């Protein structure tokens, strides 16, 4: 052969390669729909404590999702997106992570934060845009971020974080950080040009990164049958030279195992890893979407909790109450706080405020001195 | 024959008239098949077929390149970008390709039968990525036309004009007006000249220029102005951004002697700049007061600070006061 | 399973899929380095006439490439890009095409036009930017185009034509044109976001399109080892659900066969096809590049021409002379023509000239009336 | 200690000083490893390593997203876009991400240690895609800084300032000056304030503003001006486009009373607009003549018509004549 671009024997025969889409890449699963471990050789370590944290946070997220969605249906908050049916996805992966590892997301992985013990107060603060929000109420709800729990602030433009994450991973590599980077995205976002960029760069520059795709069958109204025709996302990884795997997104153990392995090898070989978690978006794409116009994780892990005598109905009954009380307690507290001081819309554009930008600042000031009665000054801070 | 319509309904109307008249016309984008996120293409896929109204993958750069591809064929391509904030992934395809298709081929090929619609301007709380007004970015680009309507009637006429213009056109639809006040809109096709500003209220003391939702705002600032300072304002709707009606403007200003332009988009680099600098050159003698620009702040679009960000009627009015009090 | 995004049995075992890059996709070849047909069952129809056209145009292109490159090295033309080593690539594919089929290219497939009998006069006219150039000297040399030979005008931004081509193919499908569309691009361009877009859309919308990739081992200074880590481009096609094949780019028959088959099935099934032609960029990336700072088709088909007694040294000797004379004859003619009238830089921006744009036109006029002595008015038309 | 340098050499210099000082600094882009297409990163990969200077795949949107990724880490990312004409595939990454990184995170994360270099302006015959001046496009975008140098000395100071500024900066390098006249340039690091215009020749009759290669042109139009019309022109180099030195300008104009801005970039939407409209508002009383704009035509950049396209010294001069003859 000798051709610089690829290595392969010749072939006397003209044969086009056909996509194997019928029996595509197998979906990896550890426990069945009844919390039963299929193949013991796959049962993870996982002490009762850790397994209960996975449960309590999937359910704490679910309890929170309800209170916030309703909150939206009452004009209390302007927007909201649920995680229904994708809780295993967040908690499994997160648990397989080292707390110092960097996370880059889309907007449907609030569970990652719940697991990393993000304060209910702050979850509510961001959605309300009140003073406690470190974001200073500048973005829409659900666009969380925490420099402390290493969760890169989420942005709306889909797939943009992918290439960014890879860059971040490269930086890591150079520092010999023993740290890996995880980048979440939906199957829809994978169609974006940045995904192509992200995967190639990651492989070409040899970066310690895990690509976590949430193939939940939908992208708002668009069915996967319209986003691609190959064997989903898992089947693209290899084309880029990326070790790839598919997992049962409703199996927290299968997600955990895959993630744990991907992290080990990624940080060890400085080799990109792709995990496609098959799942289903149970709730509406967002508060602004009536999913009925176009078209379980917790249950399973619960059984596994019974089969081991690690949980009972009384214990469960109490958890509903506590989590409820706790969520609702952060809820009220976030509700009655005033939004930041209006001067904050001009800061942080740059590190230092440009003189001209400051002139616009002072301008709003003079302006409010005269017409402030027509503004909601009472709702904001100062 | 005429029916009362919502901005979003007049759009479906214009889009219906188009597929109905042009056997070639095709509508595509993200989530357009089932009617769209704002209900602009509702029913259309059923009335015309799966190969005339359909979903594309979630990739804006492909959406536009794809549209340019069809257009080159002489076929009408009506691409949709769910939010104007998400048109940048396709900026290269628009500026380096589309705006330069005809020119670089010496008129051998073109994508003049290409039209891109996209929800524009702010809404309740779009924050940073459901509120932008990209108009100015495309203004520095020869080859494309940029049109922004101010009501259901203007929408259907302008859109249809865009769809049939022989030049790639970007049609920005103020999403805040999609469900605002209705109005009688002709059931059948009809056009409105592109590159023609519309004076909807003549005045004699000041010329007010805006577009999109802002028009309704400068319209209010007018009511206030005279009623509170006895000043007759001439309200003008620019409509077309790139090939802009330079004349209708300069004429008015010559009669007025004062100019105040406003737009949600940020001040710096915003389109009001090109207008000011131009009118300054043209009506240099008629100008009694420095040209005024009431635009959004030089910052990204705030979620909770929107009320304080926008060039609301009060910001304009006060700006008008100081100008006049010149 | 039941997951909406993919169909596949589950799996008790945790196994990451590893890219098969060692024995990647086989490189298809019909004749050896000595014009000998390996597997007779692959020998194409191809009458002496057609086979000689393939030869004369690969060589006519080669003869032209030399005269223009030298022409650049003399300041006669501002820029130039050769095709050395990739002639089989252009002629094979083109011959397998129906003349009415649409072509979208990058800039290194002048052979496609040579085969479609594009006038030497026009090749020279564009590079010189003289009056006969239908492009009106508006783009750099090598940016050819012909509405008559259905060759979409080439543009510099890499990979942009890919998605455009697919759109064009969709239009075709709707017209029941029996026409297919071919879109050429280098292995480097495939890294662009638009490539990802192009391939997915093509499959997702079921379009009659052939993606022809010229994997010539380089992208200016960048070696393929830095553009990707998968099994080249051929291995990505399947991930998108695209029938894929790899071919010996220096084997005109292997290219022809692959192309002919891709066209049949593409127009028949409205199914995208990808062909990666392995080859090697013999010349510098462009006139502006010293390839020695970082790092055969004709020969083969010649042998095949001898082994069949279809060509001899005397016949060859004469062809060198004729083609030489003919090329050089178009050369001189293009040289002595004046460039278009300066007013042409304002036309075609839009279909109709905007009034304001016309004001700038008239402005240059007033301007030249006064200072034209400082301009090269004598070199231009009118 | 100082050595005479080419624009491209001063760039290697600044880039060398940076990798030398900052253990974190990294340079990447298309064909940057072997030295670059213009020789800007020559030797650097050998002097510092394969993981500090390297090639990325051919994808500009990835190049910038990648750069933003490193920057977020606090590490210095110096991305290269071979041609300014090819920065649009990355426009979304620059406007929606980078320019909005700090703001949207309430200062929790930023890509302030990100710098993008890119060959700018025209050359012999770049035609449409090796000649563009994208500057104005990015000007309508809060969050990024845009710097353009006019000589080897200015290049190294400004670049180094950009590389160390705590805000994403786009550094446009006039490729036509890469091998032009040399000049003594300090061997070691040194900075030049960003957002500071430089008056390189004070005058009293007219203020001339330009940047990049144009500066040398308005500089010539000066020589001519006085020598042929007895008019003292104050030549100003803007240097920084987005956060622009509004004051240095308005001051000069106040002393002068007349303003002429010029730039290769197209007239419509070009940056001269923001300057004119601003100075008009500020120095409204001092203005004796309408502000003048000598820019490229509202068309794509021609291959063979370049000589007739550009705002050469003669176009400026004549423009100056009419202004003064006001
Ligand atoms: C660049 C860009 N284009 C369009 C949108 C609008 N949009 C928001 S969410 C969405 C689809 C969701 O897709 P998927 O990746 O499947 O995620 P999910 O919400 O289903 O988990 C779209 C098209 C966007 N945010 N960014
Ligand atoms: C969008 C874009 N970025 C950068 C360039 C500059 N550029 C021109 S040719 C080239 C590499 C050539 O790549 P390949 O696809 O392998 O084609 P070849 O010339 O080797 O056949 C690059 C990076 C460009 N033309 N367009
Ligand atoms: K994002
Ligand atoms: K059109
Ligand atoms: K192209
Ligand atoms: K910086
Ligand atoms: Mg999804
Ligand atoms: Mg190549």
């Amino acid at each position: 052969p000798q051709f610089p671009g690829a290595s392969a024997e010749f072939i006397d025969k003209l044969e086009f390669i056909q996509p194997n889409v019928i029996s595509g890449i197998p979906i990896y699963r550890v426990m069945d729909r009844q919390g039963q471990i299929i193949n013991p050789s796959e049962d993870p370590h996982l002490p009762k404590e850790k397994v209960l944290k996975l449960y309590k946070s999937m359910t704490l997220l679910n309890t929170m999702d309800r209170i916030l969605y309703e909150s939206q249906r009452q004009g209390r908050i302007s927007f909201y997106m649920t995680n229904y049916g994708e809780e295993g996805t967040h908690v499994g992966s997160a648990a397989a992570l080292d707390n110092t590892d960097l996370v880059f997301g889309q907007y449907r992985e609030a569970g990652v934060l719940m697991y990393r013990d993000y304060p209910l107060e702050l979850f509510m603060a961001q959605c309300y845009g009140n003073i406690s929000d470190l974001g200073k109420g500048r973005q829409m709800p659900v666009h969380y971020g925490c420099k402390e729990r290493h969760f890169v602030t989420i942005s709306s433009p889909l797939a943009t974080q992918i290439p960014q994450a890879v860059g971040a991973a490269y930086a890591a590599k150079r520092a010999n950080a023993n740290r890996v980077v995880i980048c979440y995205f939906g199957e829809g976002a994978a169609s974006e040009g940045d995904a192509h960029a992200g995967f190639n760069f990651a492989a070409t520059l040899e970066c310690p990164i895990i690509f976590f795709c949430r193939n939940n069958g939908y992208a708002i109204s668009t069915p996967t049958s319209e986003q691609y025709r190959g064997d989903g996302i898992a089947a693209r990884g290899p084309g880029y030279g990326i070790m790839s795997i598919r997992v049962d997104g409703n199996d927290v153990f299968a997600v955990y195992n895959a993630t744990k392995e991907a992290r080990r090898r990624a940080v060890a070989e400085n080799q990109p890893f792709l995990i496609e978690a098959m799942t289903y978006r149970i709730g509406h794409h967002s508060t602004s979407d009536d999913s009925s116009a176009y078209r379980h994780p917790i249950s399973r892990l619960r059984h596994y909790l019974l089969s081991q005598g690690w949980w009972d109905e009384e214990q469960e009954k109490a958890w509903r109450k506590q989590s409820r009380r706790k969520v609702m307690e952060a809820f009220e507290q976030a509700e009655r706080k005033p939004k930041p001081n209006p001067n904050l819309l001009f800061s942080d554009v740059y590190q230092e405020m440009p003189a001209q930008l400051r002139k616009q600042q002072e301008s709003l000031a003079r302006h409010l001195q005269t017409y402030g009665e027509h503004y909601p000054l009472d709702h904001f801070d100062k | 024959q005429t029916q009362k319509m919502n901005l979003f309904q007049s759009v479906t109307s214009a889009l219906d008239n188009s597929l109905a008249k042009d056997p070639t016309a095709v509508i595509f984008g993200e989530d357009v098949a089932f009617g769209g996120v704002f209900r602009c293409t509702v029913g259309l896929r059923d009335k015309y077929g799966k190969d005339r109204v359909f979903n594309t993958p979630l990739c804006e750069q492909g959406i536009v390149g794809f549209g340019i591809g069809i257009a080159v064929t002489g076929a009408t391509a009506i691409a949709e970008i769910q939010f104007a904030d998400y048109i940048f992934p396709a900026f290269d395809q628009i500026v380096n390709e589309a705006a330069k298709y005809r020119y670089r081929s010496g008129d051998l090929f073109n994508c003049g039968s290409l039209t891109i619609r996209s929800p524009w301007g702010c809404v309740g709380h779009g924050a940073l990525y459901h509120s932008q007004s990209p108009e100015a970015f495309f203004a520095h680009c020869p080859g494309i036309k940029v049109v922004i309507p101010r009501s259901p009637f203007q929408a259907k006429g302008l859109l249809l004009s865009c769809i049939e213009d022989k030049n790639p056109c970007i049609f920005f639809e103020p999403k805040i007006l999609y469900r605002a006040a209705a109005e009688e809109v002709p059931i059948e096709p009809y056009n409105i000249p592109l590159s023609q500003a519309e004076v909807i209220q003549e005045g004699s003391d000041v010329t007010l220029v805006a577009w999109g939702t802002q028009v309704h705002v400068i319209r209010e600032v007018a009511s206030m102005a005279k009623e509170k300072l006895g000043v007759s304002c001439e309200v003008i709707d620019l409509r077309t951004i790139i090939p802009w009606d330079v004349d209708t403007i300069c004429k008015s200003v010559i009669k007025t002697g004062r100019l105040l332009i406003s737009h949600e988009a940020p001040l710096t680099g915003g389109f009001a700049s090109e207008i000011s600098s131009t009118v300054q050159e043209e009506c240099f003698l008629n100008l009694e007061a420095p040209i005024s620009r009431v635009c959004g702040y030089d910052t990204p679009f705030p979620h909770i600070f929107e009320p304080f960000y926008i060039p609301d009627k009060w910001k304009c009015y006060d700006a008008l006061r100081k100008m006049i009090n010149y």
